[PDB]
């Protein structure tokens, strides 16, 4: 079923893009909590 | 100075992520013909 | 014997225990990492 | 208060008010039995419900 | 301060959405009930259980979508995904109405989680738990209507389907089959709901129209401060107004606010009891003395005998499609009709 | 003073008068049971267990006596209708007399405990305050409950010392009180298996003995003592009410669905036996077994027992009644006198038709006759002008086999239509409507009335649980909140943990 | 025998009398039709 | 922090809500569910 | 008897209205 | 009308029994000091 | 006769499918909810002025100047039951909302009846869902219609001589 | 006041909208494709507009047996080809 890739393709490319912009600030939140 | 991922962040995204997915699905449904 | 619904029972029991066990392990782990300041 | 013959016999059975066991006590044992009881109730629920079907267990007036 | 107390610390942190111990039950059960309803009404059919379209994907709108009840041949089956009907097939489970029992059971345990949350927060903030007690009325209604009612009937099929028009059908079914308007427990529920709405309107208007001038603005909301010790409105003036308009008036603010709890809560509890009777078909359907008189006197007519003719119309016209497991073929000549129509 | 709804709160710290009030309640319940049994005995007609059993006569406590072994009367009859047996003391009258005497003795003990409230046993020996050791009291009472539960299962239900219990065949034809052996397999959890009831009381009673011993010997954890407020008797009331609504929901379900403890000869059939055509199928099975063996149609249907045909009639369905349609089922359709026999409907072409039965939902139902493949062949039309399937048009006749009208055939269309209107109810019976001034309107059975009361009571008891549980856990704020409530506790962002002053 | 100290006086004010009599009479007005049937 | 003014955000979000609901009412007259 | 009953209860309600309005416990400012 | 023969006493006791219960409690309240 | 008015009105106007009656239902259900909510929240936050052996209502004296409950505690509860900004901390805003919700809804219910008086009826989705061939696929709205037809054909069963019930 | 960042501060910041002008249209387009590819019919078993009935079928495929219900639906679906 090729369609499960197609439906998840924008969900994947959004999360990896959102976590690209937030990784310098998601690490700093993890650091002061650790 | 504020954190980014809280319980509130999870509570927001458990609603908002499927909502935007469903609204895209329901928008596509307006173009189906019998 | 083990009828198919008895196997379905054991699957429903295990799936519930996994959902309960993973949730309580996550809630305990977050509780130990982000404690209160007293 | 009125002492009676039967009251003095029953006296030890009403003498340990407020007596507790320290801390959590037998709570983990109690939770195990509650878990087994919950599973037991689910078994008898699903037998009556026809969700759990066992060999030799025909849940009907025919028996 | 073991692991339990550390876990109890985190669950009761002052955060944006309070969690608590009750949140372990409330949050997943409520989200699956809500998410199950939104999933079914967007994508899931009722074609195999009812012969109805019921999702947006099929063409229905918000008023006509529903998560419909299972087929009547399911009985009171729990319809677990791993149960012997679906056997693990999610697609078949959706087609068998497994989402209905999913929503009803997660909704039930979610409501239990909500009242526990009311109790937990009230205990932590130090207030009395009357909000949890008032919530027993919506719990009694959900339990009687969605659980006790179909459990007394043949199957889950006759419970309400989770949907707007589906709920309207349920209202019309209870009229035509149970004569539910004639039931004194429903009438007590109507008085509780309409009385509570009266009390909501009358108390809010009275406060807002007996306010003390506590500021210079013509928009008077700013003249309340949340930390003031003083009453923001005149109980004495409110009492004199209603004593002269209506004859009686509240003079005790505590009794007034208790009565606002009591009225709709008692009304909903009363309606729950009547539905418990309708689970067994123990209806207030007829008045026997009127039926004896009407059967022997064909000039005797009341609004009550008129309503039963409407009930007979509802049953014969709706039953073949509303109950498609019965395989009702009512030929057109058997159908009760008036003249012309 | 006290408001009217709080008058009984004077008993909260008075164990002697709590006991007295409980004794008086126990005297009232035992006195009800005796007086109910005497009322039922004064009105029960024992002469026909086939067509006038107890469940047609509005009998409520009589089946509860019969379920556990009490079947005879001092006046000489039994509920199975047999002649000339002797019940000993424990007849229906002897049960009723025992409950009345017990009611009076409990009344006297209530008076004594009310007067002699100030016993030293109720005092804490270290303070002299009223004090009940509720955790130890639970273990004693649980031990006693388990002893009685075990004894009821091991001795009474097994017949080892006792009568046994009511058991029957799947069709409620041949039921009687019999000793029952315990079923220790997984079929002991079949609710229709009586052997599972015996094994329950043996196993659960042993567990009650062991747990009662534990609760006698082991003190509560202080975590559980403080959290459940184990020094406050209202905590017991809250959880007892919770256990009591659970058990009432259970007894309502097993009454409604049927079990080994809810026999159809005692309580009437269920609604589900009409829904599934449970009796009609067994009737048709026996008819085809006779017809396969060379019996004629008269002979095959005359062999069906009247008691079996009576269960296949919707006026015995517990879901046809009304909330204010009061009294016995005999007040409705009448006292059943005789089976008319099975109606066979045929058109003028000789093909057998079949009247569509009324489902339990319908107060009224049209008369529609189909062939064996479900195609409509005849009906009683509402509008007549374009009617094509009238009994006159299709030449519909009715013949009766077995029962009173056996061998008789009817062809005049009013007479044929009238039996067709009766055939929507299932098997057709002759009723005596005159003795009771029967109004002709269906009433529910004791199975229906029991289920309604116990489901309503269980639902109301859920409120009592919530109320008394709230009263227990919020006892400190019952008269109101602390007038020096810190706003910091209820404002956001002061305490890290909600309601914890140490987290500021 | 000394008096029981757990005893308390009972009250029902006039407004509670009026409220209760309203409740009883309206419940009777409602249910009487069903009691007569 | 505060780079896009909140009235601009509310207006664009409020207009997209109108557009999407407006499409839903359009779909009531076309395709499935339109009775044609 | 039915009609008498219904009118009786109605008349008692109307009497109760009279006492509840004109013979109420007077609200007292204190 | 052919009404329930017990309906009159059922109604009369439904009124009178809790009504007199409230009357008892009210009057003994007024006679208190 | 009230119930007769309701059933006939549904038969002829499909009032359940009219949004003004639905707004009316949200008014009275909401009004009853908010009545119970406001009643419970105020009762939950009553300041302790009485002992256990007395009614709490005696803690309030008619015409006293202090408020009889703690609105900050009630807001602290209800703002944690949902979330903080879903809860009123202004009693004037609260009581205006208690007035406004049932009144506007019942206003809409009145305009429901008053505009169905001129036969602008509730939503009709009878035979709205059609398959690829043209088969009517029933919805719950078609089931409502079957009930409405039974009420329609039976009401005033001797009064109609012609095939449309036009008023 | 419970420590998290205010919603007015978040939705007005540029970094929120850099993230969300991708994530919000991506989730919308993923939902669109779930319908437009037809996957929603296959996941949920909902009939397409040509698969409610066989070509001369007027009867609804109602499930009539509790324990063979999964097999009845499958049989009803094989009746459509
Ligand atoms: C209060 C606030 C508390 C907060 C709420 C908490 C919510 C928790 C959610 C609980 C979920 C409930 C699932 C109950 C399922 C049920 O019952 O499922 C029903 C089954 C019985 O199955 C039914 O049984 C019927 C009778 O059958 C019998 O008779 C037939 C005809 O002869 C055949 O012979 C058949 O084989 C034989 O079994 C038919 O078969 C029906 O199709 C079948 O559904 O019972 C069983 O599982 C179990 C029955 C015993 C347990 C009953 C306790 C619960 C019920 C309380 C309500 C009583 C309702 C009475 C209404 C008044
Ligand atoms: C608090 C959270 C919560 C609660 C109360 C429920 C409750 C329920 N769920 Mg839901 N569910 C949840 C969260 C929850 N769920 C989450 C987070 C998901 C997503 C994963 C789901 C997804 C889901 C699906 C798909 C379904 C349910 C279903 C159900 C119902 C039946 C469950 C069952 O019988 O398992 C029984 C399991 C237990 C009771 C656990 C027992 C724990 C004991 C005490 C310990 C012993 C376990 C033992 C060691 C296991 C050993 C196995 C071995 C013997 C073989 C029940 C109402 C079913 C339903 O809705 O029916 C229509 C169903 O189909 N749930
Ligand atoms: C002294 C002994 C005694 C005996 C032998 C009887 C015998 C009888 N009673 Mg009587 N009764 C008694 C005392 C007794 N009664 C007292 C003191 C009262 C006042 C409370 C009554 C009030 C009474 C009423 C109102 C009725 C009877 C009825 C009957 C008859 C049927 C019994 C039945 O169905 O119960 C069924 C009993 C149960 C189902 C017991 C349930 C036990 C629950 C489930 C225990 C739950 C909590 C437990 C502690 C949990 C832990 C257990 C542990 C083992 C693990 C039977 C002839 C019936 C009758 O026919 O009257 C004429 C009837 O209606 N009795
Ligand atoms: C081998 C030994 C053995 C055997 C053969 C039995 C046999 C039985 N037990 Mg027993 N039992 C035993 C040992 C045994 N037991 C032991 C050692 C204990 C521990 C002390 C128990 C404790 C126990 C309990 C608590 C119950 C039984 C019950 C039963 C009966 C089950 C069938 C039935 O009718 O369930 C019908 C009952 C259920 C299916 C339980 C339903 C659970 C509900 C659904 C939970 C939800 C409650 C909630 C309030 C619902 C609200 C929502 C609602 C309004 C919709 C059967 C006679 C049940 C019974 O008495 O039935 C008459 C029962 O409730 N047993
Ligand atoms: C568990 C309870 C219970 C059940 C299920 C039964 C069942 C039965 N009884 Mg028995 N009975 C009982 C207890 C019970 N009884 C008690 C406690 C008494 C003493 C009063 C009797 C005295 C009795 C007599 C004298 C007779 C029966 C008869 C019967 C049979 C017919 C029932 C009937 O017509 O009721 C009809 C039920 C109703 C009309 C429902 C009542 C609804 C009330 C009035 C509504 C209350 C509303 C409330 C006030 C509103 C509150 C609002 C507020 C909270 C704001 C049936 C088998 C009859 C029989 O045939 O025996 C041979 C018969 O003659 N019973
Ligand atoms: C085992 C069951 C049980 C017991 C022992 C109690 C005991 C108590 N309750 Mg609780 N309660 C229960 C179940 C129980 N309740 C249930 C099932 C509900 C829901 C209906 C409640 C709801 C409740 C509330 C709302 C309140 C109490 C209060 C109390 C206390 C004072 C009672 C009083 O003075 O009333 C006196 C009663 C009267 C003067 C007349 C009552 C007449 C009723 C309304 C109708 C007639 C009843 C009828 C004669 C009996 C039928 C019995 C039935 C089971 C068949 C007392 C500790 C009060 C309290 O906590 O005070 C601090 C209180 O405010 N209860
Ligand atoms: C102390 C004083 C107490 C005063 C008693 C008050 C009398 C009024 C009580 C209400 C009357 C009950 C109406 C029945 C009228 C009547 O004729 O019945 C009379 C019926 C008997 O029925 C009679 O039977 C006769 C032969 O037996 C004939 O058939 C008569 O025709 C038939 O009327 O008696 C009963 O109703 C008594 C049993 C009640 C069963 C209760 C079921 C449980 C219901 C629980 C619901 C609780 C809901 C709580 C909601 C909150
Ligand atoms: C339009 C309806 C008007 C709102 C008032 C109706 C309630 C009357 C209640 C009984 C009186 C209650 C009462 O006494 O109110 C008093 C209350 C406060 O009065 P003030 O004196 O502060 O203000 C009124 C004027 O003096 C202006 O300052 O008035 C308001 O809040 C008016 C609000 C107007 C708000 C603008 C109108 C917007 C309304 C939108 C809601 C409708 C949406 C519906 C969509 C489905
Ligand atoms: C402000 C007082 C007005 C009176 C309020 C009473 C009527 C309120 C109407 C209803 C709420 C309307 C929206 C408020 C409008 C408003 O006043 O906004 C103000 C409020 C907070 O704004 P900011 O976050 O900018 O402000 C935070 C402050 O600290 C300012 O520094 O916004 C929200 O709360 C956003 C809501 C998103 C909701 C996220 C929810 C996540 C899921 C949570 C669900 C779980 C809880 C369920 C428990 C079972
Ligand atoms: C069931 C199930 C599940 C779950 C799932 C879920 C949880 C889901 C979710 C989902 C969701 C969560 C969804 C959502 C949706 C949404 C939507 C669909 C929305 C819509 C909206 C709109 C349309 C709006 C409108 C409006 C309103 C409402 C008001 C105001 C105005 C307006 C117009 C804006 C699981 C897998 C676990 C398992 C199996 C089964
Ligand atoms: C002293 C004495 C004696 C005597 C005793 C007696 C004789 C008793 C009796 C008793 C009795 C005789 C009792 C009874 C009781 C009853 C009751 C307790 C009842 C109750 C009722 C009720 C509770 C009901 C209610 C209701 C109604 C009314 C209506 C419907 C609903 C209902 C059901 C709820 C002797 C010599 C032996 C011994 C010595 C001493
Ligand atoms: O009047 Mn009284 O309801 Ca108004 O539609 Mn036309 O007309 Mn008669 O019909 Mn339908
Ligand atoms: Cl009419
Ligand atoms: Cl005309
Ligand atoms: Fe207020
Ligand atoms: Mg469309």
């Amino acid at each position: 079923d090729w369609r499960v890739l197609v439906v998840l393709l924008p969900v994947l490319l959004a999360a990896g893009w959102a976590v690209r912009n937030i990784l310098p600030y998601a690490v700093k939140q993890v650091q002061k909590l650790l | 100075s504020y954190p980014i991922f809280t319980v509130r962040w999870v509570a927001v995204h458990t609603l908002a992520v499927p909502t935007i997915f469903f609204l895209g699905a329901i928008a596509a449904m307006q173009f189906i013909q019998r | 014997t083990i009828t198919p619904s008895l196997k379905g029972f054991f699957i429903g029991l295990l799936s519930g225990a996994v959902v309960l066990g993973l949730t309580f392990a996550v809630l305990i782990a977050i509780s130990q990492i982000d404690k209160v300041q007293r | 208060a009125r002492r009676t013959w039967l009251g003095d016999i029953l006296r030890p059975l009403n003498s340990e008010y407020g007596k507790v066991a320290p801390g959590w006590g037998t709570t983990p044992l109690m939770a195990v039995f509650m878990g087994l009881f919950l599973v037991f109730l689910l078994i008898i629920l699903e037998i009556y419900n026809s969700t759990l079907i066992l060999d030799g267990v025909n849940v009907s007036w025919k028996a | 301060r073991g692991w339990f107390d550390i876990l109890d610390d985190w669950l009761k942190r002052d955060r944006f959405v309070f969690v608590g111990w009750s949140g372990i039950l409330l949050f997943p059960c409520a989200y699956l009930a809500l998410g199950g309803w939104l999933t079914g009404t967007t994508f899931v059919t009722s074609w195999y259980t009812h012969g109805l379209a019921s999702s947006y994907l099929e063409g229905c709108n918000f008023l006509t979508v529903a998560v419909s009840t299972p087929a009547n041949s399911m009985g009171h089956s729990l319809l677990l995904l791993w149960g012997p009907e679906a056997q693990g097939d999610f697609t078949r489970w959706c087609q068998l109405g497994g989402l209905w029992t999913f929503i009803a059971l997660h909704g039930a345990f979610g409501l239990i989680g909500f009242m526990l949350r009311q109790f937990e927060i009230a205990r932590l903030v130090g207030v009395r738990p009357y909000n949890a007690i008032a919530f027993s009325a919506p719990i009694a209604v959900f339990v009687s209507v969605f659980l006790i009612y179909p459990l007394g009937q043949s199957s889950w099929f006759f419970a309400p389907s989770f949907g707007v028009a589906a709920i309207f059908r349920f209202l019309l079914f209870f009229q035509g089959f149970h004569n539910w308007t004639l039931n004194p427990f429903h009438m007590m529920g109507v008085a509780g709901v309409l009385g509570g709405a009266l009390l909501c309107a009358i108390h809010g208007a009275t406060v807002e129209n007996t306010l003390f001038q506590d500021g210079e603005g013509a928009s008077t909301f700013r003249a309340f401060n949340p930390t003031q010790a003083e009453e923001t409105y005149s109980m004495v003036t409110a009492n004199r107004f209603w004593s002269q308009i209506f004859g009686i008036a509240f003079s005790n603010k505590r009794w007034l606010h208790f009565f606002m709890l009591f009225v709709p809560v008692t009304g909903l509890w009363m309606s729950a009891i009547g539905v418990v009777g309708l689970a067994l078909n123990l209806r207030s359907y007829d008045f026997i003395s009127q039926e004896i008189r009407a059967a022997e006197d064909p000039e005797f007519e009341t609004f009550y005998t008129k309503n039963l003719l409407l009930n007979e119309g509802i049953r014969a016209w709706m039953a073949p499609q509303d109950q498609p497991h019965e395989n009702f073929v009512f030929p057109e000549e058997v159908l009760p009709r008036g003249n012309a129509l | 003073g006290l408001p009217w709804y709080r008058v009984h709160t004077v008993l909260i710290n008075d164990p002697g008068r709590l006991i007295a009030a409980h004794l008086m309640h126990t005297a009232l319940v035992a006195g009800w049971a005796g007086s109910m049994a005497l009322y039922e005995l004064a009105t029960f007609d024992p002469s026909d267990p086939v067509l006038n059993p107890m469940w047609r006569q509005g009998m409520f406590v009589l089946p509860f006596m019969a379920r556990l072994g009490v079947t005879g009367s001092w006046s000489g009859w039994s509920i199975t209708g047999e002649t000339g047996i002797d019940p000993g003391f424990w007849s229906f009258e002897g049960v009723a007399l025992a409950h009345i005497v017990l009611s009076g003795l409990l009344f006297l003990a209530a008076c004594w405990h009310w007067v002699y409230w100030d016993l030293e046993l109720f005092r804490d020996p270290r303070t002299g305050e009223p004090a009940l050791d509720l955790p130890k009291m639970f273990g004693i009472h649980l031990f006693l409950a388990g002893l009685l539960c075990f004894g009821f299962g091991a001795f009474h239900l097994t017949g080892l010392f006792g009568p046994g219990m009511w058991v029957s065949d799947p069709y409620g034809l041949t039921g009687s009180v019999q000793p029952v052996a315990p079923e220790w397999g997984p079929d002991g959890f079949n609710p229709y298996n009586p052997g599972g009831v015996v094994a329950h009381h043996i196993a659960a009673g042993i567990v009650g003995i062991i747990a009662g011993l534990f609760h006698i010997l082991v003190r509560p954890p202080q975590r559980l003592y403080k959290a459940l407020r184990m020094g406050n008797i209202e905590t017991v009331l809250s959880s007892s009410i919770a256990a009591v609504f659970f058990a009432a929901f259970v007894v309502a379900g097993t009454m409604w669905y049927g079990s080994a403890t809810t026999p159809i000869e005692l309580f009437g059939p269920t609604r589900y036996q009409w829904d599934s055509s449970y009796f009609q199928q067994e009737i048709n099975r026996r008819v085809q077994a006779s017809l396969a063996s060379g019996a004629t149609l008269e002979e095959a249907w005359s062999a069906i027992p009247e008691k079996l045909a009576f269960y296949d009639y919707i006026g015995n369905n517990p879901a046809k009644g009304g909330l204010f349609r009061t009294g016995p089922m005999n007040k409705g359709d009448g006292i059943a006198q005789a089976w008319k026999g099975h109606a066979v409907f045929r058109n003028k072409e000789g093909e057998e038709l079949f009247v569509r039965r009324m489902p339990a939902f319908f107060e009224s139902f049209p008369v529609i006759l189909t062939d064996k493949n479900g195609v409509v062949k005849a009906d009683i039309p509402f509008r007549r002008a374009e009617s094509k399937y009238s009994f006159e048009q299709q030449g519909v006749t009715v013949s009766f086999y077995g029962g009173e009208l056996n061998g008789q055939t009817f062809t005049d269309p009013p007479t044929v239509k009238s039996y067709a209107r009766k055939a929507i109810f299932g098997e057709i019976f002759e009723f005596d409507t005159e003795t009771l001034n029967s109004d002709g309107i269906f009433r529910t059975s004791p199975r229906g009335w029991f289920t309604f009361a116990h489901a309503v009571f269980a639902l109301l008891f859920f409120f009592g649980h919530i109320w008394h549980g709230a009263r227990t856990l919020f006892r400190d704020v019952f008269s109101g909140i602390d007038p020096e409530l810190s706003p910091e506790q209820v404002e956001w962002g002061f305490y890290q943990k909600v309601g914890d002053v140490t987290t500021r | 025998m000394e008096p029981n100290p757990n005893r308390q006086p009972v009250e029902l004010n006039r407004t509670s009398l009026y409220l209760g009599l309203l409740l009883i009479l309206v419940l009777a007005l409602l249910f009487s039709s069903y009691f007569f049937n | 922090g505060g780079r896009i003014p909140l009235w601009i955000v509310a207006t664009v979000a409020g207009m997209g809500v109108i557009v999407i609901v407006g499409l839903f009412f359009y779909g009531a007259y076309a395709g499935l569910g339109s009775s044609l | 008897m039915e009609t008498i009953t219904y009118v009786f209860i109605f008349a008692c309600i109307i009497a109760l209205f009279f006492f509840a309005i004109f013979f109420r416990e007077p609200p007292r400012i204190t | 009308m052919e009404v329930n023969q017990l309906g009159l006493i059922a109604t009369a006791l439904f009124v009178l029994v809790p009504s007199v219960f409230l009357i008892i409690l009210y009057v003994q309240t007024e006679s208190q000091q | 006769g009230t119930f007769n008015f309701m059933i006939v009105f549904q038969a002829e106007h499909n009032i359940l499918m009219h949004p003004f009656h639905q707004l009316g239902v949200a008014g009275v259900f909401g009004g009853a909810l908010f009545c119970a909510m406001h009643g419970s929240l105020v009762t939950s936050s009553l300041i302790r002025e009485t002992t256990e052996t007395e009614s709490a209502n005696y803690g309030y004296k008619f015409g006293q100047e202090e408020e009889t409950y703690n609105i900050v505690a009630a807001h602290g509860y209800f703002g944690r039951l949902i979330f903080q900004y879903a809860s009123f901390n202004n009693s004037r805003s609260l009581h205006f909302f208690l007035a406004a919700w049932p009144v506007v809804g019942v206003w809409f219910a009145a305009l429901g009846i008053s505009t169905m008086a001129f036969n602008l009826n509730g939503f009709n989705f009878n035979h709205s869902v059609i398959d690829a061939k043209g088969n009517v696929i029933n919805t719950w709205a078609d089931i409502i219609n079957r009930a409405n037809l039974g009420m329609e054909v039976m009401h005033e069963r001797n009064a109609h001589n012609f095939p449309l019930d036009l008023a | 006041t419970t420590g998290e960042r205010p919603f007015s501060d978040i939705i007005t910041s540029v970094r929120y909208w850099v993230i969300h002008s991708i994530t919000i249209p991506a989730l919308f387009i993923a939902g669109w494709l779930f319908v437009s590819t037809g996957l929603a019919y296959d996941v949920f078993g909902t009939p397409r507009p040509d698969s409610y009935y066989a070509q001369e079928q007027r009867s609804i495929p109602l499930v009539t047996d509790r324990f063979e219900a999964k097999q009845q639906v499958e049989t009803f679906l094989e009746q459509l080809k």
